[PDB]
RNA sequence: CUCGCCGAUCAAGCAGUUUUAUCCGGUAAAGCCAAUGACUAGAGGCACCUAUUCUCAAACUUUAAAUGGGUAAGAGGCCCGGCUCGCUGGCGCUGGAGCCGGGCGUGGAAUGCGACGCGCCUAGUGGGCCAUUUUUGGUAAGCAGAACUGGUGCUGCGGGAUGAACCGAACGCCGGGUUAAGGCGCCCGAUGCCGACGCUCAUCAGACCCCAUAAAAGGUG
RNA sequence: GGCGGUACACCUGUCAAACGGUAACGCAGGUGUCCUAAGGCGAGCUCAGGGGGGACAGAAACCUCCCGUAGAGCAGAAGGGCAAAAGCUCGCUUGAUCUUGAUUUUCAGUAUGAGUACGGACCGCGAAAGCGGGGCCUCACGAUCCUUCCGGCUUUUGGGGUUUUAAGCGGGAGGUGUCAGAAAAGUUACCACAGGGAUAACUGGCUUGUGGCGGCCAAGCGUUCAUAGCGACGUCGCUUUUUGAUCCUUCGAUGUCGGCUCUUCCUAUCAUUGUGAAGCAGAAUUCACCAAGCGUUGGAUUGUUCACCCACUAACAGGGAA
RNA sequence: GCUUACGGCCAUACCACCCUGGAAAUGCCCGAUCUCAUCUGAACUCGGAAGUAAAGCAGGGUCGGGCCUGGUUAGUACUUGGAUGGGAGACCGCCUGGGAAUACCAGGUGCUGUAAGCUA
C-alpha cells in the first residue's frame, strides 16, 4: 500500500489558519461581519460575541483591528451569583441575564445608562430601542453566533434578547426566538417569556418531583442544596434582572503578586541534547 | 533518411514527445546499460567517460551505433562480465521533416529523436576493473568515429558510477557513511533517527 | 504579392521626437466620477458656511 | 495575431504564491485608503470582482475616490508615445499602500526637527541628501593580518 | 431554455414589485400604410425593377427571445418587453427540473 | 560620486576619463578657458568676466576658479557649469585604439592618472 | 502666442541619464531525491512497496537573476486654530470632505537645460531594406516572419582594390596644424627603423571585421 | 493564380526574449451554444483515490470505520481561482427587474460588444452582519434606413373642432458570420484595354533537401585473412550535367523543345603513352597514379533529350559554354 | 507562569509516536420535560453536575520527516555594455558592471494584541 504522508506530501502541504485548525473561527462568516466599508475611515464596527461552554457563558463586545480586535465590554455567566442566580449558570434564563449584564455595563461606561433603558418589564414581544433626537444615538452592534447552528430557540438569541432589552440596538427578528410557530409563521411572545424567566425549567422540576423523586435528586442536585425550588424560579430571575440594572459595573480583582513559579520542565538545551545521543551510542557499543 | 549535417546544431527550442507532439517514431536506441550491470561498487573501481566538447545534438542512430561499437570491443578484450556501459544521453528532442517537395504551411512532421549535448556533458561511461584501462580508452576511442564533432576520453577520478572520489570512497565505507546497493552507494548522513544508525552497527 | 504585416521599428524614434510628455497634473483636480452620495453632501457643506 | 482577451498572459501574475492559496488574510480588508494616498496595484486571482487589467498589475497611482468595497485610482499608463492618467476602479483586495512616499515623510519629519534644534543651539547642520562620496584616506594595519600570497591554480579536468 | 409563466418583477406604472404574466413576443403582421411601406410601393411602382436590397445571405440560426411582461393588476394592465439570450429551444410552460430521478 | 560614476560607466565606450592633476586643471582653464557669460562662449581674458558672473560665490579671479575646481568646494557646480566645454584638439602622437578599453590596450574607459598624458597631447 | 529673459535677485519645472527609497515580473540559469508529464538501471522489504540512480520539458515548476517597468524625492509642503454638512454616527468633530485664518525656506539627491510652455492650420507618407544581439517556420538560402537599438531610404567624405548597408566619421568657402579607422617593397602619400623574439618550405605556400568557402580523419614535416 | 484552408468576427496556453505590446497559411486547441437553474441567498456537508471490514456480493451494487491539500468537482476549450468554499445536498426565491452618469478593455482613446465601482427606486435570501442588478474569471456576439412591439405624469396631423389614420420622442426585437454591416452565376483558345518584373512560366544568382560524386571508423564478406577487391550500423564533405526552394534581374518582349552544323573548354580517364597494386602463372580483367595531347562510329523505332536493339571498333567516357 | 473568549501574522504554528499535568478554567461526562433535531438525543438543540484526566487541550521527548533561517555550493551558472578578439563552423576567451539555484552542512521551532479569571 502506497504511503500518503511522504516528503512530497508535507512539501506541498499548506496548513489552514490557526483559528481554523483549532475549529474556533469561521473566516467565511467573519469577513462579512467585522469588515467595515472603506468610506467609513476607521469607524468601529461593533459586534456582540456570544459563546457557550459546558459550565459558562461568555458575552463580549468587540470591533476588529489589524493587530487584533479590542474587547469593549465583557460579561460572564459566573458573575450571576453576585446578583442572586447561583444555580443553572448555562440555561436560557442565565443567557438572558449575561446579555442584560453586558448591555447595562456597556451603557454605563459610555454614559448611556440614563437614556435607552430598554424594557424594564419582560413581555416577550419584539422590542427595538428607538433613538431619541437631541440625545446621543443608541449603541448599534451585531450578533456573532460563530459555529453554533442558529435554530429556533438557541441560547445565542437569549443573550440577543437580553441586550436589546438592556438598551442595545441590534438588528434581528423574532423568527429564531423560542415560541415562533413556523407552521403559522406567528411568534407567540408568551412562550418566549417563559424561557426568559425559566418557567420551562420549573415545569421540569415539577414533572420529575411528581413522577419519581429519585431522578429529581440527580437532575437538580445543586438546586436542592442551594435552596431553590420550582416555585422560586420566576421571582429569582426577576429580582436578578433588577440587581443587574442597579450596579452593572464590574470591578477587577486585586492583582495578587506571584513569584512566577514554573510547573513545567524546560526544553533541553543543545548541550543536553547532543550529550544524550552521545550516551546512547556509547551504551549501544558496550552491549555488543 | 536525411543526413546528420542538417540536424547537427541546436537551432530550435526543445521539442519533446508529449501531448502536443504526437506521432513520433520510436528512437533507434532502446538499451542504455550493457555488460554485467548487476555488479557491486567494489567490483568495477575504474571509470572512463566520453566527454563532449561541442554544444550540438547527437542523433538517436549515432548513440545506437557508438554503443555497439564500444560494446563489441569490450566483450572481446575484457569478457562479457568484465565491464558496464551506461549511455548517459537519451534522445528527447524530436526533429521535424518538411513535406517531400511551395512552403504554404511549412511546419513539418516528426522525423526522429535527437539527444542534445552540452560542452562537457558525458556521452558514455564505462566502469571496469583497474587493469582494463587500456581497453576502455580504446573502446571509447573507436566509438567517437560514430559521432559528429569532437569528443574526449577522460578517465574520471570518481569511484565507478558513484559521485565520490576514489581516495575518499574507502574511508567513507569504514565510517559506515556509504552502504552498497546494487551498482551504486547510499549516502547515509549523521542527521537521521538513531534507529537506523544502530542497524548499521 | 505579399507584404510586411506588422512592425514597431521606427515607432520609438517617432515617440521621443517631440518627447513623451507626462500628463499635466493641475492643482485642484476634477470631481467627475466621485461618489454621488459624497458629492451631494459636499455641495451642502459649501452653501451653508 | 494574438487575441484581445482581458486575461491573456495572466497565467502567472494573477496566480497565488506557493503554499499561499486559500482565503485572503483579513488584514487587507481592514486597511483604510483615504483620498490622496499612493497605493500599489497587484491583482489577485481569488477575487474575480473588480480586478485590475494586466496593464496595471505592478503600476502605482493615487486615490481619488473611495467606495464601499473598492477605491478609485489615478494610474498613468503609456499607450504608444503618450502617458495618460487612467481612472480605474479596483477593489481593496488587489491594492496595498505604497511605501515609496513613507521614506519621504519620515525624512521630512526628521528635517523639521533638525532645523529647530540647530536654531535654538546655533549650528549649521546641512539638511540635504548627498551621493556616496569617495572613501576618505585611511590607514590599513597589518599587525595581525599579514598579506596572504595568492596565485592562479593549475588547470584540472 | 424554459422560463416560468409568472414573474414577480418591477412594475413601472405601479412603482412596485407586482406579479406578471410571461408571454413570448410575436412581431405581428405588417401594416400596409406605414411610412416605409407607403414609399416603398411608390418607389417600386412603374418600370426600373427592384429598387431596394433583398437580403439573401442569412447567417444567424436562432434569435433573441422577448418576453411580454404584463402586470396582473386589474387597473394597471401595463406591458413591457424583456429580452433573453439566444436559444434554439424555448418553452414557456415547461416542467421544473428533478434531481433525484432515474 | 556614486551618482556620477555610474553615468561614466554607462558611457565608457564613448569617453576616456581620469584624474587630472593641478597642471592639467591649470593649463585647461588658461589655454582652453572660455566662460559662459550669457549663453555665450566668451574667452576668459580678464578677471572682470569671472567676478561679474561668479562674484556671489566668492570667485573673483581665474585662480579662484582653478582652486574651486581642483579642490572641489561648495561652489563647484556654479564654477564648473560656468566653463564652456573645453574644445580640445586631436591628440598629437595619435591614440592607441579608440574602440577598446584602456586596460586591453585601447583608449576608452578610465585611466587613473594617465589622463594627464592625454591632456598634454590634446590641449 | 503666454511667459521666463536677469540665472539658485526668483518661484521653477523638465529629462530616451544616474543616485536614494519602495513595489511589479516568472525569462536565462536551476530543479525534478518537490508537484504535473517523460525516462534508464540495479538494490531492499512479502507484479506492487520503500529508499536510491541515469536522462529531459516550449504549451511543467519549489526557487530564481541580469536587463527592464511603475511610483516617491516639498510652500500644490509641513504644522496649528476655527467654521460648515441633508454624508457618517455610542461619542458638535465620532469618522470624512469642504471652507477660512495663522505659523514655518538651510527650495530640503547628482548632472543638464530657457519652458521641447499654450493653441491653430498642415503637406508628404502609409511597398521599405540592412546589420550586432534575441528569435519563429525551413536541410538551407543574397529565404520568409518578429523584438531592442543603430544605419539606410534622404548621405557625401577617409579606409575595406572593387561595392547601398561594413570600420572611422556626417558636409558653408579656404590656409596651417593634428588625428580616426586603415596603413607605410613598388603601383601608392608613409619604416630608405643597422625594429625585438620565435614559428614556417608548401611539385595546389601564406597574406587579417563584414568577405567572397572548407570538414571529418591522418603525417617518423 | 487556381483548388484546399479561414490564419475574415472572437477565446485559452505558448511563441514573446520575467511590465504592457509584438508577426507568419507558427504551434496545441475552442466558439455562433447551454441554464428557471447550471441565476440569487442561507444552512448543513466533504470530494478523487487507497486500506481494513460486513448475508447473497464477485475486480464493479450497498452499509461502516481509518487515512485522505484537494491529487475531485465547478455545463464547454484551456489557464487561473476555490475546502465550514466557488464543490455536494436541501428550502426559500426572480438582482436574469426598473434608471442617470462615471469608468475599464479592443481603441483613433470612436461606435458596438464584453466588464468594473457607485448613486436613486423596488425586491430576494438570512437571526444578523451582509450578499445579489445573470452564470467563479478570461469567449459565446451586430450601425444608418425599414418593419414590429412596449411606454409617456405626452407632441404634430397645421384655417378651427371631434373621431379614425399617420408621423414623432424613449426603450426592446427582426440582421447584415465578407461578423464597423453591396442585393449578384459562369465562360472566353475569338478575346480587348490600363498596367505589373509589387507576380508565375527560361536562363543567371543565393540555397543542395533531392540527384550525382568522394572520404572517415571497421562489424562483416572475401574457403582461412577487417582494409587484393568490397564497407553494415554511423558520420564528414564536395559538385551544380538532377529536381526542388526562393522570386533579386527581365512583362513600352532577352524568340522557347529537339535535331542539324561548327568551335572551344573542363576531368570526376572509356581507349592510347609512362607506371604502381592484386585472391596479377600466361591470356583476360580489376584497383589506383601522372595525364584531356588524341580519338570516342554507322544504323532500326520515337518530335523526343532520355531509352532499347543491331553490327563495327583501340574504345565506341561523362559534361560545360544564357 | 497557566486556563478561557475574540483575534493579527498564517507550519519556527504542521505530521507521526512517546511521556507528564487539572488550583481556577476547559474537556470528557450525566439526561430528553421544554426549544430544536435527525433513520438514530451520535451529531444539532436543550436540561443538568455523579466522576476528574483515558482522549481533546497544554507542556516536554526524537542524532524524527516537514517548515524556517544561515553557511556553502560560487563570485560558479547566467547576464548589461565593448572590440577589425579566437575559430571553417559550432562556439569560446577577455574587457566593463550586476550576479543566482539544488545538493551538502548547521541552528531554530510559534510569536503576539484586547478582555476575564486562577497562582499547580
Ligand atoms: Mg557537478
Ligand atoms: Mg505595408
Ligand atoms: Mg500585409
Ligand atoms: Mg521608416
Ligand atoms: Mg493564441
Ligand atoms: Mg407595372
Ligand atoms: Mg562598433
Ligand atoms: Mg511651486
Ligand atoms: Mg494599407
Ligand atoms: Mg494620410
Ligand atoms: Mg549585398
Ligand atoms: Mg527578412
Ligand atoms: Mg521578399
Ligand atoms: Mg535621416
Ligand atoms: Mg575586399
Ligand atoms: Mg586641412
Ligand atoms: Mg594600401
Ligand atoms: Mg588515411
Ligand atoms: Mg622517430
Ligand atoms: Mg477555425
Ligand atoms: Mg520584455
Ligand atoms: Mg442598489
Ligand atoms: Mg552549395
Ligand atoms: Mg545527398
Ligand atoms: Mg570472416
Ligand atoms: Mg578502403
Ligand atoms: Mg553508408
Ligand atoms: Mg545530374
Ligand atoms: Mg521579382
Ligand atoms: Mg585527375
Ligand atoms: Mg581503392
Ligand atoms: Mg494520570
Ligand atoms: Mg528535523
Ligand atoms: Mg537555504
Ligand atoms: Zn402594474
Amino acid at each position: 500500500v502506497k504511503v500518503v504522508k511522504n516528503k512530497s506530501y508535507f512539501k506541498r502541504y499548506q496548513v489552514k489558519f490557526r483559528r481554523r485548525r483549532e475549529g474556533k473561527t469561521d473566516y467565511f462568516a467573519r469577513k462579512r461581519l467585522v469588515i467595515q466599508d472603506k468610506n467609513k475611515y476607521n469607524t468601529p464596527k461593533y459586534r456582540m460575541i456570544v459563546r457557550f461552554s459546558n459550565r459558562d457563558i461568555v458575552c463580549q463586545i468587540a470591533y476588529a483591528k489589524i493587530e487584533g480586535d479590542m474587547i469593549v465590554c465583557a460579561a460572564y455567566s459566573h458573575e450571576l451569583p453576585k446578583y442572586g442566580i447561583s444555580v443553572g449558570l448555562t440555561n436560557y434564563a442565565a443567557a438572558y441575564c449575561t446579555g442584560l449584564l453586558l448591555a447595562r455595563r456597556l451603557l454605563n461606561k459610555f454614559g448611556l445608562d440614563k437614556v435607552y433603558d430598554g424594557q424594564v418589564e419582560i413581555t416577550g414581544d419584539e422590542f427595538n430601542v428607538e433613538s431619541i433626537d437631541g440625545q446621543p444615538g443608541a449603541f448599534t452592534c451585531y450578533l456573532d453566533a460563530g459555529l453554533a447552528r442558529t435554530t429556533t430557540g438557541n441560547k445565542v438569541f437569549g443573550a440577543l434578547k437580553g441586550a436589546v432589552d438592556g438598551g442595545l440596538s441590534i438588528p434581528h427578528s423574532t423568527k429564531r426566538f423560542p415560541g415562533y410557530d413556523v407552521e403559522s409563521k406567528e411568534f407567540n411572545a408568551e412562550v418566549h417569556r417563559k424561557h426568559i424567566l425559566g418557567l420551562n425549567i420549573a415545569e421540569y422540576m415539577r414533572l420529575l418531583m411528581e413522577e419519581d423523586e429519585e431522578c429529581y435528586k440527580k437532575q437538580f442536585s445543586r438546586f436542592i442544596k442551594n435552596g431553590v425550588t420550582a416555585d422560586s424560579m420566576e421571582e429569582m430571575y426577576k429580582k436578578a434582572h433588577a440587581a443587574i440594572r442597579e450596579n452593572p459595573v464590574h470591578e477587577k480583582k486585586p492583582k495578587r503578586e506571584v513569584k512566577k513559579k514554573r510547573w513545567n520542565r524546560a526544553k533541553l538545551t543543545l548541550a543536553q541534547r547532543k550529550d544524550r545521543v552521545a550516551q546512547k551510542k556509547a551504551s549501544f557499543l558496550r552491549a555488543q | 533518411r536525411r543526413p546528420a549535417r542538417c540536424y547537427r546544431y541546436c537551432k530550435n527550442k526543445p521539442y519533446p514527445k508529449s501531448r502536443f507532439c504526437r506521432g513520433v517514431p520510436d528512437p533507434k536506441i532502446r538499451i542504455f546499460d550493457l555488460g554485467r550491470k548487476k555488479a557491486k561498487v567494489d567490483e568495477f573501481p575504474l571509470c572512463a567517460h566520453m566527454v563532449s566538447d561541442e554544444y550540438e545534438q547527437l542523433s538517436s542512430e549515432a548513440l545506437e551505433a557508438a554503443r555497439i561499437c564500444a560494446n563489441k570491443y569490450m566483450v572481446k578484450t575484457c569478457g562479457k562480465d568484465g565491464f558496464h556501459i551506461r549511455v548517459r544521453l537519451h534522445p528527447f528532442h524530436v526533429i521535424r521533416i518538411n513535406k517531400m517537395l511551395g512552403m504554404r504551411g511549412a511546419f513539418g512532421k516528426p522525423q526522429g529523436t535527437v539527444a542534445r549535448v552540452h560542452i562537457g556533458q558525458v556521452i558514455m561511461s564505462v566502469r571496469t576493473k583497474a587493469q582494463n584501462k587500456e581497453h576502455v580508452i580504446e573502446a571509447l576511442r573507436r566509438a567517437k568515429f560514430k559521432f559528429p564533432g569532437r569528443q574526449k576520453i577522460h578517465v574520471s577520478k570518481k569511484y565507478g558510477f558513484t559521485k565520490f572520489n576514489t581516495c575518499d570512497f574507502d574511508n567513507m565505507l569504514a565510517e559506515k557513511r556509504l552502504i552498497p546497493d546494487g551498482c551504486g552507494v547510499k549516502y547515509i548522513p549523521s542527521r537521521g533517527p538513531l534507529s537506523r544508525w544502530k542497524a548499521l552497527h | 504579392a505579399k507584404s510586411k504585416n506588422h512592425t514597431t521599428h521606427n515607432q520609438s524614434r517617432k515617440w521621443h521626437r517631440n518627447g513623451i510628455k507626462k500628463p499635466r497634473s493641475q492643482r485642484y483636480e476634477s470631481l467627475k466620477g466621485v461618489d454621488p452620495k459624497f458629492l451631494r453632501n459636499m455641495r451642502f457643506a459649501k452653501k451653508h458656511n | 495575431t494574438n487575441t484581445r482577451g482581458k486575461r491573456r498572459g495572466t497565467r502567472y501574475m494573477f496566480a497565488r504564491p506557493f503554499r499561499k492559496h486559500g482565503p485572503i488574510p483579513l488584514s487587507t480588508y481592514m486597511r483604510i485608503y483615504k483620498k490622496g494616498d499612493i497605493v500599489d496595484i497587484k491583482g489577485t486571482g481569488t477575487i474575480q470582482k473588480g480586478m485590475p487589467h494586466k496593464c496595471y498589475h505592478g503600476k502605482t497611482g493615487r486615490v481619488y475616490n473611495v467606495t464601499q468595497h473598492a477605491v478609485g485610482i489615478i494610474v498613468n499608463k503609456q499607450v504608444k508615445g503618450k502617458i495618460l492618467a487612467k481612472r480605474i476602479n479596483v477593489r481593496i483586495e488587489h491594492i496595498k499602500h505604497s511605501k515609496s512616499r513613507d521614506s519621504f515623510l519620515q525624512r521630512v519629519k526628521e528635517n523639521e526637527k533638525k532645523k529647530v534644534e540647530a536654531k535654538k543651539e546655533g549650528t549649521w547642520i546641512e539638511l540635504k541628501r548627498q551621493p556616496a562620496a569617495p572613501r576618505p584616506a585611511h590607514f590599513v594595519s597589518t599587525k595581525n593580518n599579514k598579506p596572504q600570497l595568492l596565485e592562479p591554480i593549475p588547470y584540472e579536468f | 431554455v424554459n422560463v416560468p409563466k409568472t414573474r414577480r418583477t418591477y412594475c413601472k406604472k405601479c412603482k412596485k414589485h407586482q406579479p406578471h404574466k410571461v408571454t413570448q413576443y410575436k412581431k405581428g403582421k405588417d401594416s400596409l400604410y406605414a411610412q416605409g411601406k407607403r414609399r416603398y410601393d411608390r418607389k417600386q411602382s412603374g418600370y426600373g425593377g427592384q429598387t431596394k436590397p433583398i437580403f439573401r445571405k442569412k447567417a444567424k440560426t436562432t434569435k433573441k427571445i422577448v418576453l411580454r411582461l404584463e402586470c396582473v393588476e386589474p387597473n394597471c394592465r401595463s406591458k413591457r418587453m424583456l429580452a433573453i439570450k439566444r436559444c434554439k429551444h424555448f418553452e414557456l410552460g415547461g416542467d421544473k427540473k428533478r434531481k433525484g430521478q432515474v | 560620486n556614486k551618482a556620477s560614476i555610474n553615468m561614466l560607466r554607462i558611457a565608457e565606450p564613448y569617453i576616456a576619463w581620469g584624474y587630472p592633476n593641478l597642471k592639467s586643471v591649470r593649463e585647461l582653464i588658461y589655454k582652453r578657458g572660455f566662460g559662459k557669460i550669457k549663453k555665450q562662449r566668451i574667452a576668459l581674458t580678464d578677471n572682470s568676466l569671472i567676478e561679474k558672473t561668479l562674484g556671489q560665490c566668492g570667485i573673483i579671479c581665474i585662480e579662484d576658479l582653478i582652486h574651486e575646481i581642483y579642490t572641489v568646494g561648495k561652489n563647484f557646480k556654479a564654477a564648473n557649469n560656468f566653463l564652456w566645454p573645453f574644445k580640445l584638439s586631436s591628440p598629437r602622437g595619435g591614440m592607441n585604439k579608440k574602440t577598446t578599453h584602456f586596460v586591453e590596450g585601447g583608449d576608452a574607459g578610465n585611466r587613473e592618472d594617465q589622463i594627464n598624458r592625454l591632456v598634454r597631447r590634446m590641449n
